[PDB]
């Protein structure tokens, strides 16, 4: 199966700025959509993010400016730099990795949906 | 267990094992039947077998859908050879024989166990009380679409009734969707996965493109002091590779137009590795000459348009040249991998001219142009620059030439194992690279 371990989170003053990664393990070839997700406690998860293959970005209206999503295509790996910080943007963020074609150099393979751990972000 | 289909293996369809593990693993998974199923192994892999075994250990019907009468025909005819109680339902069949089969289908405990269906029949609504019935007594084992491809406007033999089939599998969330095909683009794999509504996780048995024995590389015609000698060298090379046996094998040079095909021949020839021209130009008794002269190695090299060559296929292929890039990267490795078909190390080359991409590039643009005059506008008309891009991209780029075409194919990462130039020397490869940028 796959992992998708998320990571780049902590406690950070207002203003400032963080940078998330979500490491995809397994043989990946492709992820059709790869998204940010945030859980704020006491509210509905909220929409952040998300990048399909080719790079096409797009972002809530609520962190368009500050935030920024990118793949290392090299690495397997895609981030959330999130700069101007704001004690709303406490949350858990998380990604969903949407259409995940994993392909071992055997043929065997698998086509799936994939849901990371989670990385804990409080804003002063 | 595992028991039961090592026995329906031998027992009906007279088989002590699977082609390929891959074979094997593909079929095994659909038996278990938890999840829907992609198989995309080539022509001759054993693909009918991953349902048609799994159908019969089911306690159930296994619908197969499949897009024109010819093919289903060939397997039911098969089939019934196996003494399998297999029926296509198709427009071939008089109203008596249609009736009669419907009936068959509407009773409790029907007679038939396979069901052939052109896509055409599974989406009449003359069907479709007989199909609901079927669904309704839980009587659905299994619903293989074969020729899968034939729903993506990115595959070129797309099929409007395909689109109905997605509909068809959300209906009899019961039962397991295999999808079968001989060849998928990852953009094509994406739109089977979504226009048939395969259940996630869609278990994948993919046979990989990538062949060890063969030894790609490029050169460029605008860096060659010599272009017909540096050719002559690269055959005599590929050529002898049993020393005892002097001049081992034959080979094949393919070209853009026919008068370069005869040109080639009489250069090569003179130059000293004996090549005769195969073109449509030619008459059939010619085409038959050179080609049996080729077959009996009674001439060791063969040069082919990129629009016609390849009348039957051979094994001790020890070379494939290319002397013009091909129309697209699926024609390349269609046209390389006629080489080393026997498994004896073979060399592939492609000789890169920005001329040639050029006067190819204008020529494709002119006729997408033709077409959407002639029929209009479409998704398929990107595909097409897009195809012969990804080549370009394979002479362009440093980087595994193995890799570079199991990522267009989407395979993973090919074990090259010092297998093409760019693995077995990387700086001579980024050396004649920037010297092409001088030369641009
Ligand atoms: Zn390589």
């Amino acid at each position: 199966q796959v992992q998708l371990v998320e990571n780049g989170g902590g406690c950070v003053q207002a203003t400032g700025s963080l940078r998330l990664s979500c490491a995809a393990s397994g043989s990946i070839f492709s992820i059709n959509r790869m998204t940010w997700y945030r859980q704020a406690p006491g509210k509905e998860r909220e929409w952040v993010a998300a990048i399909t293959s080719g790079g096409s970005t797009n972002y809530a209206d609520s962190v368009k400016g500050r935030f920024t999503i990118s793949r290392d295509s090299a690495k397997g790996t895609v981030y959330l730099q999130m700069n101007s910080l704001k004690p709303e943007d406490t949350a858990v963020y998380y990604c969903e990795a949407y259409g995940t074609y994993t392909l071992a150099p055997t043929g065997e393979g698998e086509y799936d949906d994939y849901w990371g751990q989670g990385t804990q972000v409080t804003v002063s | 267990p595992e028991r039961r289909v090592r026995s329906t293996l031998k027992k009906v369809f007279g088989f002590d094992s699977f082609k390929t593990p891959l074979q094997e693993s593909a079929t095994m998974a659909v038996v278990k039947g938890n999840k829907d199923v992609f198989v995309c192994m080539p022509t001759g892999a054993g693909k009918s077998l991953c349902y048609q075994l799994p159908a019969l250990l089911a306690k159930g019907i296994t619908i197969v859908v499949s897009p024109l009468i010819a093919l289903i025909q060939d397997q039911v005819d098969h089939l019934l050879t196996l003494k399998v109680r297999v029926s296509s339902l198709n427009s071939k069949l008089s109203a008596q024989e249609r009736k009669e089969l419907l009936a068959d289908l509407e009773r409790e405990k029907p007679q038939t166990k396979i069901l052939y269906i052109t896509p055409e029949m599974a989406a009449s609504s003359s069907f479709q009380p007989t199909l609901n019935s079927l669904v309704s007594r839980h009587l659905l084992s299994y619903l293989v679409v074969d020729e899968a491809h034939c729903v993506s406007q990115w595959g070129h033999d797309f099929r409007p009734d395909y689109l109905r089939l997605g509909a068809l599998r959300s209906r009899l969330g019961h039962a397991p969707c295999v999808a079968l095909t001989a060849t998928a683009t990852p953009q094509v794999q994406e739109d089977v996965f979504a226009a048939l509504h395969l259940k996630k996780p869609v278990a994948i048995f993919k046979t990989p493109c990538f062949r060890a024995n063969l030894f790609y590389d490029v050169q460029f015609k605008e860096l060659i002091s010599d272009p017909y000698g540096n050719l002559k060298d690269f055959c005599l090379k590929a050529l002898g590779q049993e020393a005892d046996k002097g001049l081992s094998g034959c080979g094949i040079v393919y070209c853009r137009t026919r008068e370069a095909c005869e040109q080639l021949a009489i250069e090569l020839s003179c130059r000293g590795v004996n090549a005769k021209a195969y073109h449509a130009g030619l008459k059939a008794s010619e085409r038959t000459l050179v080609q049996n002269d080729w077959m009996e190695e009674k001439v060791p090299v063969i040069v082919a348009t990129i629009s016609f060559g390849m009348g039957v296929d051979k094994a001790n292929v020890r070379f494939v040249a290319h002397w013009n890039i091909a129309k697209s990267m699926a024609g390349y490795y269609q046209e390389s991998g006629r080489a080393g078909r026997d498994g004896k190390p073979s060399w592939c080359r492609l000789y890169y001219s920005r001329n040639d991409r050029d006067q190819v590039s204008f020529l494709i643009r002119k006729e997408v142009a033709k077409l959407q005059e002639k029929r209009g506008n479409k998704a398929s008309d990107k595909a097409t620059i897009m195809a012969f891009d990804a080549l370009v991209t394979f002479c362009e780029e440093l980087g595994c030439r193995h890799a570079a075409i199991a990522k267009y194919f989407g395979d993973a990462l090919p074990a090259c194992a010092k297998g093409c130039d760019h693995c077995q020397n990387p700086t001579a490869v980024r050396r004649r690279l920037e010297a092409l940028e001088r030369s641009s």
